[PDB]
């Protein structure tokens, strides 16, 4: 005689994705060294470099 | 560039008479003057070591 009670489903749960970021230390300047060429030389051979 | 350096430029004045005269004894020492005008005449023949 009793009808039982019928459970409908919820709705689906929001998929999440994770975005993480990634970090790398920096570079140091490596030893200078003292040139031949005057600096308009070295500023063009650098400069094309 | 790394490697290169400015170079000592030098310039020496070599003699040949002077040093086919100074060439050790069992060498022969020999100044051009009494071999060229000699050769010259008959070219079969040989001076210095």
């Amino acid at each position: 005689l009793y009808l039982p009670i019928y459970a409908t489903p919820a709705d689906p749960k929001a998929l999440l994705s994770a975005a993480v970021a990634t970090s790398q230390g920096g570079g140091k300047l490596p030893e200078s060294f003292m040139s031949l060429w005057r600096f308009p030389h070295m500023l063009e051979n650098a400069r094309g470099m | 560039l790394k490697r290169d350096k400015r170079a000592l430029e030098v310039e020496r004045t070599v003699s040949l008479a002077e040093v086919y005269a100074g060439l050790p004894k069992d060498n022969g020492p020999f100044s051009l003057a009494q071999e060229i005008d000699k050769l010259v005449s008959q070219g079969s023949g040989s001076a210095g070591s």
